């Protein structure tokens, strides 16, 4: 029946939500479900094709006034459903996008389709506008985890050789260790380069 | 589940006599395994180095340090490690077929159900390792398992191949294992290293029907006769 | 003279009523439109020529006769004698020979034509410039002539000898006959027995040598007295250069015993049983010296080019230890003697333990230091001798000259049939069949992916081979310096 | 008290006796050579080891292994072709 | 532009606060010493002076941005900012040839229902020798490709979406109707079947009813239908018809507009290159506005070893100094004999005399200037050129033919200007338009080949062609055991997006210039016939193709 491809893919919505939900890192979202998609959308051509066929045989006229109002307002609310179901796999996954581009891509690609591709280009696109505009003091893309500390300790956990920042150098050497302002090197924890706190 | 480990009757396979003399077990018990492994010293010599080397390599104890290499590299895991994932996928996942799964699974039945079929009639006997509709379910259980793995909801096309070869690697080879006039006929009318083409022959016998393709396995095995061109030409090859 | 030979044949075919393969533009045989189309048999007639030559490697104490062989095609021809669709038509190889009986019969009258073109027969079977070439019929020819050698060795050994190498210009055969002085009228009535045979009427059966003693493991590798000792050895080649006499004098230690050996048995009444302790000792000690002067002088500049390894054509192998190839090479050559298996065995424990390296190790194993790159059927139309070479195996004269005669071979004839070798190779990969990696059942479908006994599918000319065989062409290029052949090997991967 | 170790395994000249000893084997009523076989070279070998209470194996151990092994192989066959095998088992047996 | 006034020490906070600050790249010490010099040999003055320095910084920022190269500067990054300056439309930018082997490789998915990259590994290096030969693998994949490819085309016609029964769905669904497609075999046994991934069945063909538009040869995927019978194991055909061909936009459209050349940008494995609509345009707007271009296409069959043949051509070229083309397709057995190993040293080699018909060759080329200059040369081998014929022999052989030999080629390279010796299935990737060509005599093959039912002429005998072609979507339809392909290289014969235009050349059929699905082929099917010089002159701006020919 209609609905059914529809509670499939919302099913597959609430797995890939607890996929997400359940771990601190961004986990890469599953594959997009082309195929149960494109069944849907042929299945809601069906169901406009049977309204067309019912709106010329209301010039036959057949117990229109109930039977025909009947049968359009069923498959019209068929495609309501339809609809429903495959705004909200999309909003999730465009919920998860912008999610990953807040998290990395604005300070596992085959998984999109090519529209959620270049999406996330232009979302990414969007968050550059802000924090290369005004507010641009803030750097808009940073954490939300309150600076607690102004000095800390990191050890290199990858190597990077001599790099410079604002007034000097870090040579990011295998195992060494800095105590280091956590404002300069922000961007390499991030990055995965560096290890404590 | 039952696991069970047995030898044939005369302890060795016996590889020449019929595998209904070699089998203890009546059809009733065999049909009950999902899977029935017919394990034979293959005495091939490279093998055999390959395996003394392991092996030695197991008494010397260097196997400890290898195993453990292989745990840390990700190539192996442990007993431990393996016991809890075992409980937590016979906990966590249950897996259905897909349709498509369903479909090759039911064309797969039919065909193993034909080749035993005509084994029986080239053998002219019941066969002691049976196809049923129990070893239909067997494949079912294996392609879930498989799916069950990698936590998959559902089984696919992928896990049915698997476990179609599996079963084919199994139960079937277990399952799979006047004439003299027309063998000698044909070592009379097709001399050392010439083709005839298969249909060829095929017509010729029939014109005398299906001795031939006895003929042509007991050829094909001995160093006689090779079966070149995508078995469209019977060559001579040997003696 | 394969001309003359084409319309002499065409006369009489059209004389006997067959349509007549009489092609002008191409070498391929006018069939009709058929003959353009790629077809499994027909590319297998055309790839295929190896004979299947036996070489029973071993020590021989009786007397061995080493019998040349010429005009087997031409007896082959002659003695010879749808369901089979890669054989020759009947009719046409009927024609050709009662037409060859003739040629022949005139020959024996003395027609110089006649004569000349019975001897030019060889190339014209083969050549593709024929204008009544036809791949069918060089190969109908071609596998008559490999059971005709065959049935030659079964004749020879029914009459009670044993044969130590065969191929299509030569066998080497053991007598069970131990002196040549006894045997010299033996030998004649044995040959003379073979050629009275129907099936070998034909045969330029001719005792070229005799062999006293022989140690052979291929022709490329023997030594032997012959009635006066010669020693041959491409093992030799690949030992560095401080070594190469050392191996020569140590062979001829060898035989030299040996054949104290086998005079010292027969003037006491599988002769050899003892000869290792004639120098066994003497050479345990020489080998222990040549070892404390390798450790001394191996690194040194001043000796190291007599230590560096030689490159050379079918180079097969990597080698650490230099004096180590020595003794694989020495108790190798000794190891071919079935009689005294243990004796050398033994000594060739005795010898490793200098290397402390164990009886059996990986290392201390002889495996054959050279690849063969054989070009079958090279044909000297100087003297129309019909010859395989092989690249790596054979010597550099025997590879730029005739054996027979000496006729320099052209360089681009030379190269082009490398070419031609390697691309048959390259067709013959990937146009093979394929076969099932656990129950050797051919692919016969088109799209399966994999045996219905679950097994993969897998070449049967595996990958790895056509590699090795890529490798030893370029290796070949570049030692011989063949630029044509280098530069189609440059241009497979670019 | 002993517990003796393998060491400098003459690894190639036990796999080589076990390939023999399973190509010859294949005679049909012959002793059914199989891996438990090849393992009791090894214990055979340890024992030897621990009547002298070395707690290495040495090459001496593992020949003497070796030869009751492929004698009591060899031992097993019909006359008709116990002296060839004998003969081709001499070079792993007859060297110590 | 004023002396540097610049030190790195100087220049770090500035850079730090633009690149590091806003964006996260890193300011590692070589790249920021090629960043400072780059910032002074623009700038000159110092750093402190105004608002062009974090300007100029912002300009790099975004340069990286555009060429992607990872999370720390360095010299070889600085350089490819200071290239991309440079390139801050040529229509050569465009116009390239493709060989077999230098064509990006794409699998085909059928889970995924789309093309996926597949490296060439002779760019791995370890390929420097024995790097083309295919694996074992890549054979089996072959005909599954054709099969999947094929399937996908069919159930996007709109006639499908009754629809295909794998043939392994049919065993034991007795005596019932069913649609198939599959690969016309004929079984070991001689009988004729069909086979799909799934399976194979044997068909008869005794009461079927062909489309007549149509060859029929082995090996070509054909839809089917019929009643299975499985007293026989047999499937009774009903009617049979090859499946329809696709137009090139609904193909590109509904793969996702992939590049599948290189036109607009290289692939690699985590980046499929994508057909850009509005560069699409552009180009198509820039190919309709060279009015003048003009590629001219000799005939087959060009002996170079006839005078005849070498007196033709000279007026050839001779008319064409006078107007020079934009490409000149060269084709097709440049020697009467095929070339070959030869059998005796009395005569000069055969590769010798190969050779001196190139120098020859290169002998007439020089007499011609304005051609030699303005044209691309483009040769195609056909069955008599060198390497095939060593182990052809002039017939049909591997067919993905690789071009020949450069120890040939060195006279003609010298004269020429641009020269391009190509694989015999040959692509042209112009402005917009995918061009194929292949030189083949498929005609004599079909009609020696076809499937001989129970139960104009040269115009029916050339739509018949074209159509079974580009219907099959494949320009080598017939089973590897008929003509063989290099496994590696079945991806080049694949027509799949169904190509802008086709030279599919051919000796054994008369002159063409058809069009079917948009796809306009064409044959300048022999260079001499009729004691007339032939050849022939597409006009892409245009599509238009005027037949020429001179009388000799
Ligand atoms: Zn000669
Ligand atoms: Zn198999």
């Amino acid at each position: 029946m209609y609905g059914d491809l529809g509670n499939k893919l919302v099913l597959e919505a609430k797995r890939t939500k607890q996929l997400y939900a359940r771990s601190n890192q961004d986990v890469n979202l599953p594959m997009y479900h082309e195929d149960i998609i494109r069944n849907i959308l042929k299945e809601v051509s069906n169901l406009r094709k049977n309204t067309e066929y019912l709106k010329e045989q209301q010039q036959l006229g057949m117990l229109d006034d109930k039977v025909a109002k009947c049968q359009y307002f069923v498959t019209l609310l068929c495609m309501e459903r339809n609809k429903r179901c495959l705004l909200a796999y999309q909003r999730l996954r465009t919920d998860i996008l912008d999610s990953m581009a807040w998290n990395n891509n604005g300070l596992d690609t085959n998984n999109l389709s090519h529209q959620e591709q270049e999406y996330l280009k232009e979302y990414c696109d969007l968050i550059t506008d802000l924090k290369s505009g005004d507010l641009v003091d803030i750097d808009l893309s940073g954490s939300l985890v309150p600076p607690s500390d102004v000095f800390i300790d990191v050890r290199v956990l990858k190597d990077a050789g001599e790099i410079q920042t604002e007034y000097g150098v870090f040579n990011l050497i295998k195992d060494s260790q800095f105590f280091v302002r956590q404002s300069d090197v922000e961007r390499l924890i991030q990055q995965g380069y560096l290890q404590k706190i | 589940s039952v696991l069970a480990a047995a030898n044939p009757i005369y302890g060795r396979y016996d590889d020449l006599k019929s595998p209904g003399d070699n089998i203890d077990f009546q059809t009733t018990i065999l049909s009950r395994f999902d899977m029935i492994f017919i394990v034979k010293d293959d005495h091939n010599e490279e093998r055999d180095i390959s395996i003394a080397n392991h092996v030695i390599n197991i008494h010397t104890g260097n196997a400890n340090a290898m195993q453990n290499q292989q745990e840390e590299n990700g190539s192996e895991i442990s007993i431990e490690k393996m016991k809890r994932y075992i409980t937590y996928c016979r906990l966590k996942c249950a897996p259905r077929l897909s349709p498509q799964a369903a479909e090759k699974l039911s064309s797969n039945f039919v065909t193993i159900r034909k080749q035993l079929l005509i084994n029986e009639l080239e053998s002219t006997e019941r066969s002691s390792i049976p196809i049923t509709i129990r070893q239909l379910e067997a494949i079912i259980r294996i392609t879930e398992s498989l799916a069950k793995l990698e936590l998959s909801p559902i089984a696919q096309e992928r896990h049915v191949d698997e476990a179609i070869r599996l079963f084919q690697a199994s139960t079937m080879d277990a399952a799979s294992q006047e004439i003299r006039r027309f063998e000698q006929e044909l070592k009379r009318r097709l001399p050392i290293g010439w083709s005839t083409s298969y249909q060829t022959l095929r017509r010729e016998f029939v014109d005398t029907q299906l001795a031939l393709d006895k003929a042509l396995y007991a050829l094909e095995k001995h160093e006689t006769i090779q079966l070149r061109h995508q078995g469209q030409n019977i060559y001579r090859s040997g003696v | 003279m394969d001309y003359i030979i084409d319309v002499l044949y065409a006369r009489k075919l059209k004389k006997e009523n067959i349509v007549l393969w009489w092609n002008e533009k191409a070498p391929l045989p006018d069939h009709g439109g058929i003959q353009n189309d790629f077809d499994l048999n027909t590319s297998w007639i055309m790839n295929d020529s190896e004979f299947p030559k036996i070489n029973n490697s071993g020590v021989y104490d009786n007397v061995v006769l080493d019998v040349g062989v010429d005009n087997l095609t031409v007896n082959t021809i002659l003695t010879s004698a749808e369901f089979v669709h890669d054989a020759f038509s009947n009719d046409a190889l009927n024609v050709l020979r009662g037409m060859l009986k003739e040629w022949w019969d005139e020959a024996l009258k003395e027609n110089s034509t006649a004569d000349l073109l019975v001897n030019s027969l060889a190339s014209w079977v083969q050549n593709p410039n024929a204008k009544l070439f036809d791949g069918l019929l060089r190969y109908h020819v071609h596998n008559l002539t490999k059971k005709a050698l065959l049935q030659l060795v079964n004749e020879f050994s029914a009459l009670g000898s044993t044969i130590v190498y065969a191929d299509r210009n030569q066998i080497l055969i053991k007598t069970n006959k131990y002196s040549p002085e006894n045997c010299y009228a033996y030998s004649q009535y044995m040959m003379k027995a073979v050629r009275t045979n129907p099936m070998f009427s034909y045969l330029d059966l001719n005792i070229k040598r005799y062999w006293d003693l022989l140690i052979w493991m291929d022709k490329f590798n023997f030594s032997g007295l012959a009635c006066t000792a010669v020693s041959q050895w491409q093992l030799k080649k690949f030992l560095s250069p401080i070594y190469q006499p050392e191996f020569e004098d140590w062979m001829m230690i060898i035989l030299d015993s040996m054949l104290k050996t086998k005079q010292s048995y027969l003037k006491l009444n599988n002769s050899l049983n003892g000869f290792s302790h004639l120098f066994s000792k003497p050479l345990m000690k020489r080998v222990k010296k040549l070892f404390k002067n390798q450790q001394e002088f191996i690194l040194d500049p001043q000796y190291e080019a007599d230590y560096v390894i030689p490159v050379l054509p079918g180079s097969h192998l990597n080698v650490k230890n230099p004096l180590l190839e020595l003794v694989k090479s020495l108790c190798h050559v000794m190891l071919l003697s079935k009689s005294t298996i243990l004796e050398i065995r033994t000594l060739r424990k005795e010898l490793l333990k200098i290397f402390e390296l164990r009886e059996f190790a990986k290392v201390a194993e002889f495996k054959d230091p050279s690849l063969s790159l054989v070009v079958p059927d090279f044909l000297c139309e100087y003297c129309f001798f019909i010859s395989d070479i092989d690249f790596c195996k054979a010597a550099p004269e025997s590879i730029f000259s005739c054996v027979r005669c000496h006729k320099a071979f052209n360089q681009v004839l030379l190269q082009e049939h490398l070419i031609q070798k390697l691309r048959s190779d390259i067709e013959s990969y990937l146009i093979q069949d394929l076969r099932c990696s656990r129950c050797h059942k051919v692919k016969r479908d088109y799209m399966s992916a994999h045996c219905p006994c679950a097994g993969a599918w897998e070449g049967t000319l595996p990958r790895e081979s056509i590699v090795q065989k890529l490798n030893v062409f370029k290796q070949v290029a570049k030692y011989y310096g063949f630029d044509i052949l280098l530069s189609c090997i440059a241009d497979l991967t670019i | 008290k002993i517990y003796p170790k393998l060491h400098q395994m003459d690894m190639d000249k036990v796999s080589r006796v076990y390939a023999d000893l399973r190509r010859e084997s294949i005679s049909t009523g012959s002793f059914p050579i199989t891996v438990r076989h090849l393992e009791s070279i090894l214990r055979i070998a340890e024992s030897f080891a621990k009547m002298r209470l070395s707690e290495f194996v040495s090459s001496y151990d593992l020949d003497r292994a070796i030869k009751v092994v492929v004698d009591s192989f060899v031992d097993a066959q019909k006359v008709s072709v116990r002296r060839q095998l004998r003969r081709s088992f001499a070079i792993y047996t007859l060297g110590h | 532009v004023l002396p540097v006034k610049i030190q790195p020490p100087l220049l770090r906070p500035l850079a730090y606060r633009v690149l590091s600050r806003k964006y996260g790249l890193s300011i590692k010490s070589d790249g920021l010493s090629a960043l400072a010099e780059f910032v002074g040999t623009n700038i000159g003055a110092n750093w402190r002076q105004g608002p062009a320095t974090i300007k100029f910084l912002e300009q790099f920022a975004a340069v990286w941005k555009q060429q992607e190269r990872g999370l720390f500067i360095d010299q070889s990054g600085v350089k490819e900012v200071i290239q991309e300056m440079k390139e801050r439309l040529d229509w050569r930018d465009y116009f390239k040839v493709i060989n077999a082997s230098q064509q990006q490789r794409f699998s085909y998915n059928p889970h995924k229902m789309q093309f996926i990259f597949v490296p060439n590994k002779k760019q791995n290096g370890l390929g420097g020798i024995a790097g083309f030969l295919p694996d074992i693998e890549d054979k089996v994949q072959m005909f599954l490709t054709r099969y999947y490819l094929t399937n996908d085309r069919v159930m996007r016609n709109e006639n499908f979406q009754m629809s295909i029964t794998p043939i392994k769905n049919l065993l034991g669904r007795d005596a019932q109707n069913f649609l198939l497609l599959g690969l016309l075999n004929k079984n070991f046994k001689g009988n004729w079947s069909l086979e799909d991934p799934s399976g194979s069945v044997e068909i008869d063909i005794s009461q079927t009813i062909p489309t007549q538009g149509h060859y029929y040869v082995p090996g070509c995927m054909v839809l089917v239908e019929g009643i299975y019978y499985s007293v026989g194991n047999k499937f009774h055909v009903t009617s049979m018809t090859l499946p329809p061909g696709e137009r090139r936009e609904i193909t590109l459209e509904t793969i996702g507009n992939l590049d599948l050349l290189g036109i607009h940008g290289i692939s690699n494995n985590n980046f499929i290159a994508r057909l850009d609509k509005d560069l699409k345009i552009r180009l198509h707007l820039l190919e309709k506005e060279l009015t003048d271009h003009k590629f001219v296409i000799l005939g087959a069959n060009l002996f170079l070893d006839d005078l005849k043949i070498m007196t033709a051509l000279s007026k050839i070229l001779q008319k064409l100094n006078d107007d020079p083309p934009t490409l000149l397709i060269w084709q097709g057995s440049f020697t009467s004999v095929p070339v070959f190993a030869s059998m005796s040293s009395r005569n000069i080699s055969s590769s010798t005399q190969f050779k001196n018909n190139f120098d020859a060759l290169a002998t007439l080329l020089s007499r011609f200037d304005n051609l030699t200059e303005n044209t691309t040369m483009i040769f195609i081998p056909g069955p008599n050129d060198l390497w095939g014929s060593m182990v052809s022999l002039g017939a049909s052989g591997t067919l993905p033919q690789d071009p020949i030999p450069s120890a040939f080629t060195k006279k003609i390279n010298k004269v020429c200007k641009n020269v391009v010796w190509s694989s015999n299935p040959t692509r042209i990737a112009y402005l917009s338009q995918e061009i194929v060509i292949f030189r083949d005599d498929l005609s004599g093959r079909f009609k020696r080949h076809r499937l001989e039912f129970p139960f104009p002429q040269k115009v029916q005998e050339t739509r018949k062609l074209v159509k079974t072609i580009l219907d099959q979507g494949h320009l080598s339809p017939f089973l590897d055991s008929l003509r063989p392909i290099s496994w590696d290289l079945d991806h080049t014969l694949t027509l799949c997006p169904i190509p802008s235009t086709m030279v599919l050349c051919d000796t054994t059929s008369a002159q063409f210039d058809l069009t079917y699905n948009g796809c306009k082929v064409i044959n300048p099917g022999s260079f001499i016939h009729n004691r007339r010089a032939r050849y022939m002159e597409y006009v892409p701006s245009s599509k238009k193709t005027i037949q020429e020919e001179i009388y000799i």
